[PDB]
């Protein structure tokens, strides 16, 4: 039900795969440039327009569960156009904040409940 | 019967081991010089260095059987019991209790044990301030907990000190008529001079004589955001102060830089959300800081968003004196012979740079005085 | 715990067991909190508790180990006569209450995070209505209003209607409507659930999906209905990007929305920017008009202010008349809290409401 | 546990000994619910049901501990003569009753969420169908079609029909159209499955695959399916 | 399992002992289906087949837990005559018929999303 995951280990830039439930779920330490170019986007190109911070509490981790929201296969992290996700079934592509920018998908990638541990956190 | 008589005249108190009373005693016992204890066993702390230095340290405790002592004037049997068949995962190692007994006609004598117990956790109160910073979201350590300084080493103006601890000594006393009245119960306190004035060492001093700890943001960050700064400052930890620092941020560009999309997009809406609608009421305290007043906003300066006010120049003589008897204690008519050396001198001088060219060498006092006529300058060189 | 906890306190008992129960809390700071409490703890207790001899047995497993307690279990035997009242209830219940002696009713304040709610900050301490002051009818008609409402619920059910209602306050800004809706709700003993429409980029999706997925026992404040009415001519050419949709909010009005006594205060500051259709019965059902202070608002909050000081109130009364000004109520309450027991300071600075705006 | 439960309200019995049972709710607004019943708890007890003698025997583990609930394993030992009807069908039936009283469920609304098909809100209660009233002939004669449908399933299957059937309500101005087909659901007990074609954002494929894979026992309502015919590729030529 | 639940209908049997296997099932609406099983349990039991007397034993096994299930070990057994036929296989191919008989072929069809079948 509820699945720890340390935070430290991750280093800046690299992402994870954690199963919740047997959902897959992203662990994605961001990096200032990043933060940067999705705050700096124009929300009317967004099919689900959103905010970051309105995205995930802390711009420096980034969560989601690894799903398509057009079918229900996965999509693959720095891949894609947009350098964020990329969805290998119908080409659904996904910038670094995973929100829908381009392909058949209509909903960005959401986000379960997770709390804060420091060195770690709890996903759930 | 006979037990039960004995346990009718006699109190058992017992100690599990998760309590840290169990150890502190195990500790205090150890210390207790009237003692009779024929058994024993080691206790050995290990950290080892990250460059492989390894720190260490061991201590003789009871341990498992029974012992004797006695606590004025009055005889106790401790017993100490080791679990058989129990694992206290939490702590990864078999139960303990640690089991006093005594004759109750006199009472427990036991309250005063624990309290003596209590003496060693009161060591550990020494440490008396921390700084949060926003590190996202919500507030955490900056670092390790800084030392409190005391309020006389920072030297303003006279009076400003004076005004402003009693004007928020008269803020927080006085909580149960804003309580009455239904309005917020949060107050305002502005400070506005020239750089290195001292405001941010002032208004930590003053968080360390109050205990409160500190909570720092900088409005020329960034990447702050009106939404992500409302909810900073209502999920703000408790016994805090919040000071914040350049909101000239603000004043100066408003929401040109956010429209551009260029560094920081915090502006006033911002400002007036956090300060008053649907903002946290139970109890807070902020501090602002402007090193560049002159842009400042009519629409602030009305209570519920501020209300005191006061400016912080150049150090006066007053202060030049005070400080120069802080670094020099007693050297009496050297700081006569400096005040003067400086008035002829009769420039502007912050604070700072008199700490500096006060610090720069651990000057004697005669030392300072005999390079005194380069402050026209002193900025260049030292 | 509770039981442990209260006979601990009882004065007419006999134990010669304890235990010692040690609460340790390390403050961030440095410093650190103990306590003790020396419980009755393992072994045989005798208490009579007015007038009934119980005899009290504690005992400790030696095999089990409780996971998530980490501890070996427990257990409190009670026993006595028959006869008696049964009066573990009696004994039970004093624990209880001696345990929640706190009575901590607050007032929680939701907020949107994507498609669902958070709490936001602590937990406020209640305010009640009279904190507030609003002009005569407008308060106590909304109370009787809401209250019937409430009340007349299973007039709703029977009669297929999917029983929600909607209270439009409008009127100039600076009237303290928010405030209102929190001290209403606070006596209502319900949560809030603040969403603001303007400057907060919502989709109309995602806003059926919040104001139908709220937490039970919350009521639901829309914040400026307005901005969306205004974007709907203003955003197709300006590119405000945080528009949502006026059919959106109707179909998350009306449409399929959630029916749990739902209550809804909306709010706005300019009604000639809104259009008579979304005015209907079950959405937007009793609105009224808040306008600028009034002399009755000025009266009753100086009394609040400066209680018992009517002939004070007498000339405050004059001096304002004499201006003869229109202000809203948050400018009008500056001047009594700079000057918290200060009245004939506020009395003597009467001409400077003019300017209140800048430095008052 | 239903039959602790039912004991505790089962009058007629020799209950020596007892056991609390506390539910403690911890409200985000800081208050707290809490609740006091006084179960049988370890023992033998004994009852007297139907001119029956019934002895009760709670029983805690000495070993064990259930993970389930982080707590001993306990068992519930009924005891009586052969000579009976064996009405403990009779106790654990009429047992059975109170927890089902407490719970009678409702009608649940899903929606769409990408191809996912969930909730939407709390269950809303039933509404009863002659709540909503409409032109004579023509609920009824929904009512008796639907009917006619349900029981049919044999005159289908046997001879592979598609098992399916489909309506139209097509009111021009919009007359409790839905509110009828959420109380004929209420009705038939089945949940409510909607969606709108009208949706933007909205793929041939996800939609078939939305349409089937529904949760079991569900009516699917379609609104307003006019913007599938309207909405052509002309405003999309571009490929959107 | 099975040999329980087909014990449970076998009408030439002497059980004084019975035991409750309730099948529930919480439905997302909130309506609960529910039904109970009164299979042997614990004991010692009598069944007469083929005109065979075969006893039976059920024992919950302390000092034990099926992780898995979460439960005490439980074991039954059965015993009969050497001499006379076993009839073991016959009672198990009995009871298995209760399981077969629930299945009727179900057809599945998949349907291809990404480079792998799936249901639909
Ligand atoms: S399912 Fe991934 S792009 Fe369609």
């Amino acid at each position: 039900a509820k699945v720890e995951v340390n935070l430290a280990a991750i280093p800046l830039g690299k992402n994870v795969v954690v199963k919740w439930q047997g959902k897959p779920v992203f662990i994605r330490h961001r990096t200032p440039h990043e933060i940067q170019e999705a705050n700096s986007v124009d929300m009317s190109a967004l099919k689900d327009p959103q905010t970051d911070a309105d995205r995930v509490k802390d711009p420096q981790w980034l969560i989601m569960l690894g799903i398509c929201t057009h079918l229900g296969c996965v999509p693959i992290g720095e891949a894609g156009d947009f350098g964020g996700w990329f969805c290998p079934c119908h080409g659904s592509h996904y910038d670094i904040s995973g929100r829908i920018r381009k392909g058949p998908a209509p909903l960005n990638l959401e986000i379960p409940a997770y709390e804060f541990d420091g060195d770690k956190v709890i996903v759930g | 019967a006979s037990r039960v008589l004995y346990r009718q005249m006699i109190v058992d108190l017992e100690i599990q081991s998760k309590d840290k009373s169990y150890a502190w005693f195990l500790t205090w016992m150890a210390k207790h010089p009237q003692r009779v204890s024929r058994h024993l066993s080691v206790r050995t702390n290990y950290i080892q260095h990250d460059n492989g230095s390894v720190s260490t340290k061991f201590s003789l405790v009871p341990g498992p059987g029974n012992h004797w002592i006695r606590y004025k004037g009055a005889f106790i049997l401790i017993k100490r019991e080791r679990s058989a068949k129990m694992i206290d995962i939490a702590n990864g190692s078999p139960f303990e209790t640690v089991t006093l007994t005594t004759l109750y006609r006199d009472k427990h004598l036991f309250d005063d044990i624990l309290n003596e117990a209590k003496d060693i956790a009161l060591k550990t109160t020494e440490g008396k301030t921390v700084i949060y910073t926003s590190f996202g979201p919500e507030w955490r350590k900056f670092g390790q907990p800084k030392a409190k300084r005391m309020l006389p080493s920072v030297i303003l103006d006279s009076g400003i000190k004076e005004g402003i601890l009693d004007d928020v000594y008269d803020f927080m006393k006085n909580g149960k008529w804003y309580s009455d009245r239904g309005i917020p119960y949060r107050r305002g306190y502005l400070l506005y001079g020239p750089p290195g004035s001292g405001k941010t060492s002032f208004i930590q001093a003053l968080a360390g004589e109050l205990d409160y700890n500190i909570c720092i943001l900088n409005l020329s960050e960034n990447n702050l955001t009106d939404d992500r700064l409302n909810h900073l400052m209502n999920n703000m930890p408790e016994r805090s102060i919040l000071l914040l620092e350049d909101i000239d941020a603000a004043f100066n560009k408003r929401s040109q830089t956010g429209e551009q999309g260029f560094h920081s997009s915090v502006t006033f809406s911002g400002l007036l959300n956090a300060l008053d609608g649907v903002t946290s009421s139970e109890e807070t305290i902020t501090f602002m800081t402007t090193n560049h007043p002159e842009k400042l906003d009519a629409a602030i300066m009305r209570p519920g968003r501020i209300d005191y006010k006061v400016f912080v120049g150049n150090a006066t003589p007053y202060q030049v004196e005070k400080m120069f008897m802080k670094f020099y204690p007693g050297e009496t008519d050297i700081c006569k012979k400096f005040v003067n050396s400086v008035k002829e001198l009769d420039i502007t001088v912050s604070t700072a740079q008199l700490q500096g060219l006060f610090v720069m060498n651990k000057d004697a006092p005669h030392d300072a005085l005999k390079m005194v006529s380069s402050l026209r300058n002193a900025n260049h060189i030292f």
